[PDB]
RNA sequence: GGCGGUAGGGGAGCGUUCCCGAUGCCGAUGAAGGCCGACCCGCGAGGGCGGCUGGAGGUAAGGGAAGUGCGAAUGCCGGC
RNA sequence: UGAGGGCGCGAGCGAUAACGUCCGCGUCCGAGCGCGGGAACAACCGAGACCGCCAGCUAAGGCCCCCAAGUCUGGGCUAA
RNA sequence: ACCGUGAGGGAAAGGUGAAAAGAACCCCGGGAGGGGAGUGAAAUAGAGCCUGAAACCGUGGGCUUACAAGCAGUCACGGCCCCGCAAGGGGUUGUGGCGUGCCUAUUGAAGCAUGAGCCGGCGACUCACGGUCGUGGGCGAGCUUAAGCCGUUGAGGCGG
């Protein structure tokens, strides 16, 4: 009872292909080539994907400190306010409402110049 | 087996890049005084002859 | 007029009148929701207290199952330790009716 | 069949290190492990399957398929000489037999018949019968297989 | 989602440099570029605005830095390091004193020297009157 | 109707005539001959006894005009190559590989 | 409550070749194999589905036997 | 598995040198070259990664710009 | 065949079609090789003629590139072309975030430590006997056969 190759060591290599699409030159045709620029992938997919979040999560703030710098004060004194108004609402995405209608921000910064001045 | 020697096999761009150089111009050519005629710049039409300098050839 | 509402440990900015994914919630998958948990107000309403004084918005609900198979595989260098895995992230096909309280 | 010799000096050479063309390594030469010809019998206790000659055999009754038998209206030899005799006992070709007797004339009766296969009194494999769907047999095995049990 | 603008209308600012201490003056230049005074900032779409910092001979800096503080240029044959003083450019090059201190402030890659065009410093003053001055202070 | 004609197996290494077949390409047949007749080369003598019979059965087999059709699309790919051997030196023995082709030309119509 | 993980240990599975299952069944209204796909099942190794090509074998559920799963060995053959 | 290595410490050797070595305790890399600060930097600092989420609290370390966060308040200090 | 004086070493290479019915004839052309017509169920079965992958070469088309510093990818957004029904999806990438190839040995790597040009196939814990442990089944003061002998020929029974 012989039992050849044949099938099995195929179809694998073109699923690697299969993954290995829009790699530049021999890294998406050659073989063991595409075998190795996917396992970083799958490494360099991990970790941003536990990035992805620290970027906007640095992203909003700036935008949030960009607004709060056009009333007149600062990103650090800006929340405490919210803090010390005990509002576990503010999404720091959330905080966006500077292009998506101001006031309804504008007038969560006066209720911050509340409670520490 | 000798001296200097390419390092890493040179990829398709690479080998294809340094190829734009290559190709070739189009033959000039002007059209004969009396043959209808394609022909040369400053020459003598394998048909025809000139005027002060044959060529005459036959059937 | 501003719905913000906050479920399955994430928050959402609602204009009311279109569909969204969220996490599921142990509910039959045709049915309807509600969210007493509600901030804001395109009017204007800012909320002292984090949770508003009991308005709400209602949702209603559609399916369940997954969007995309996202493969998660993990390799670590050298060790021979290379990993083959993906998953499912099931949601809630979330329509959201009124704001109504 | 290849010979016993270096192919090319492992020292001084360019290419790898290797050896005689029997090699597995290379292509043609040796088989690694193969399977060299070799018994698959062994001595499975009587006791297994002297109990395990009756236990199928109740199988057939604990179901009723079966029959022991008797009279033949085909006691000599004619294929035909027979179907009618299933058809006067109840076999219609609907699911496989299994058949026992000592007349080797009964056999030529049905020794062409493919859903019933030839049995000799004695080797009551328990694969036939098992593979069959039905049994039959007669006296002259229900005193060898009394003699083994019974 | 996350709010991201489409078309983007700039802003051009006017600004002066006399008195104005050298490196805590440029330091907001770049934020200034960086649109990062704008809620709708865009971290590769380059929304910067556009500074125009009219006089500049007129610089000072803390210290003895004038006579101090020396800047590189290096060719790149031997002998080529050029160790060029704050005073000697305060007298013929005084446009870029300012220059090479925001490019040490913008960020790395090619959005930099793009967000640096959007920028001119003059020393006169009273720049090519282009259309509105908006002077910032 | 394009028509085409292969002249198969022809000992000349592709990457001398493909030099060639780019230069007809897109060119009206009438300058075509003229820029092949006199290209100094070596492949457009091959293309000649192609072309000229590839815009032939454009009239003796595919009732066309040869006084309209124009260079379609020309190309030419890579058949098998005989294998010989070169004395190198000190006894090495490097192969060489003599390089046939597989000249393709096809031809259009101008207008009508 | 625990679940990073090398040598190593135990458990679980997918695939290939062949046999019982078969004088069985699927197959000319197209099998095995090869090109695709953004469809579906599985976390998986894998299994199904639509299209193209090919042209004659292929074999379920439960058991059994293996020449059984390749990315490297300046591995071997061939081609490039 | 029985070649280990780093750092803090207590010794010996060494020149109260060696990113040198031989020991003891402990720690960590090896097996955590997976993350954050230390510009970079296996073992220095924090912290054990089952997967997902454009959610929140934090340690080290940081808050003028690249670079997210006070050119924060009060009080002194130094002109290199 | 080929190598070696010599003993001796010692390969590669099968596949049209059921039937040659294998291209008469016409045309380009020196021929070779092709176009057409025709046989054939099929010439996309054309005489290295079943299937035809992969490396490798080229033509056509969609995206991009001549202010840019790069294990060549990942994440985000926009942009171009295409599929699609809301919405969504495919292919490309301009900008921004991060990013020190694989295996093996090494305490130790990104490495100036081994190895691989690439692709495709062959290729590496099986077997026999005895024995320890585990387990599944048979009998249970018992348990069990070996050579061999009767019989269909992929049947077993005796044999202590
Ligand atoms: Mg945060
Ligand atoms: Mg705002
Ligand atoms: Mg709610
Ligand atoms: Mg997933
Ligand atoms: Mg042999
Ligand atoms: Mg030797
Ligand atoms: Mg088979
Ligand atoms: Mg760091
Ligand atoms: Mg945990
Ligand atoms: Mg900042
Ligand atoms: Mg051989
Ligand atoms: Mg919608
Ligand atoms: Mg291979």
């Amino acid at each position: 009872p012989r039992a050849k190759t044949g099938v099995v060591r195929r179809r694998k290599h073109k699923k690697i292909l299969k993954l290995a699409k829009g790699y530049w030159g021999l890294r998406s045709k050659s073989f063991r080539k595409a075998r190795e620029t996917l396992f970083a992938a799958g490494n360099y997919a991990y970790a941003h994907r536990k990035r992805r979040k620290r970027d906007f999560r640095r992203l909003w703030i700036v935008r949030i400190n960009a607004a709060c710098r056009q009333h007149g004060l600062n990103y650090s004194t800006f929340i405490h306010g919210l803090k010390k108004a005990g509002i576990e609402v503010d999404r720091k995405n959330l905080a966006d409402l500077a292009v998506r209608e101001p006031q309804v921000f504008a007038e969560l910064v006066e209720r911050a110049k509340a409670a520490q001045g | 087996a000798k001296h200097p020697v390419p390092k890493k096999k040179t990829s398709k761009a690479r080998r294809d890049a340094r190829r734009s150089h290559h190709a070739l111009t189009p033959p000039t050519l002007v059209p004969c005084p009396e043959c209808k005629a394609m022909k040369p710049p400053h020459t003598v039409c394998p048909e025809c002859g000139y005027y002060a300098g044959r060529k005459v050839l036959e059937v | 007029m501003f719905a913000i509402v906050k479920t399955g440990g994430k928050q959402y900015r609602v204009e009311p009148g279109l569909k969204l994914r969220v996490e599921k919630l142990d509910a039959e998958p045709g049915a309807t929701v509600e969210l007493p948990v509600l901030l804001l107000g395109g009017e204007k309403t800012v909320v002292g207290t984090p949770v508003v004084e009991g308005a709400s918005v209602v949702a209603e609900v559609l399916g369940h199952g997954r969007g995309k198979k996202i493969l998660v595989s993990k390799f670590k260098a050298k060790v021979q330790y290379r990993r083959k895995k993906g998953h499912r992230q099931p949601y809630t096909e979330l329509l959201i009716k009124e704001i109504r309280g | 069949a290849y010979s016993g010799r270096k192919i090319w000096p492992q020292k001084h050479t360019g290419r790898a290190r290797h050896g005689d063309i029997g090699a597995p390594i290379f292509v043609g030469g040796g088989v690694v492990f193969g399977p060299k010809p070799r018994d698959y019998s062994y001595t499975l206790p009587k006791k297994v399957r002297k109990k395990g000659l009756a236990m199928a055999v109740a199988d057939r009754a604990r179901e009723g398929k079966l029959l022991l038998v008797e009279a033949f209206a085909g006691v000599n030899g004619k294929t035909k000489e027979f179907l009618a005799w299933a058809k006067e006992a109840g076999l219609d070709g609907s699911e496989s037999v299994l058949l026992v007797t000592g007349n080797e004339l009964v056999r030529r009766a049905a020794r062409n018949l493919p859903w019933v296969v030839t049995l000799a009194p004695e080797g009551l494999n328990v694969y036939d019968i098992v593979r069959t769907e039905r049994l039959v047999m007669d006296l002259d095995a229900w005193e060898v297989f009394q003699n083994r049990i019974g | 989602k996350t709010y991201v603008p489409k078309q983007v209308e700039p802003r051009w600012v006017l600004i002066d440099a006399e008195g104005k201490t050298l490196g805590r003056l440029a330091t907001k230049i770049a934020t200034l570029l960086r649109g990062k005074h704008r809620p709708d900032w865009t971290p590769n779409v380059a929304m910067g605005d556009f500074v125009v910092v009219v006089n500049a001979d007129k610089i000072r800096v803390t210290g003895k830095k004038l006579e101090q503080k020396i800047y590189t240029r290096y060719s790149g044959y031997p002998g080529g390091l050029k160790k060029i003083p704050l005073e000697k450019m305060l007298a013929t090059h005084p446009e870029r004193v300012l220059e090479h201190a925001v490019k040490g402030m913008l960020p790395k890659g090619p959005l930099g020297r793009r967000l640096f065009k959007r920028l001119k410093v003059y020393a006169g003053p009273d720049h090519p009157h282009q259309a509105q001055r908006p002077e910032k202070l | 109707m394009e028509a085409k004609a292969i002249a198969r197996y022809v000992r000349i290494s592709p990457r001398k005539v493909r030099l060639v077949v780019d230069l007809i390409r897109g060119k009206s047949l009438e300058e075509a001959r003229n820029i092949l007749r006199y290209t100094n080369k070596r492949g457009a003598y091959f293309v000649a006894k192609v072309l000229e019979s590839a815009a032939a059965n454009a009239v003796n087999n595919h009732d066309m005009l040869e006084d309209r059709l124009y260079v379609k699309a020309a190309y030419v790919d890579e058949g098998p190559a005989l294998k010989r051997v070169l004395p190198r030196a000190r006894g090495r023995a490097d192969i060489i590989k003599k390089r046939t082709s597989h000249i393709t030309v096809i031809l259009g119509e101008k207008h009508g």
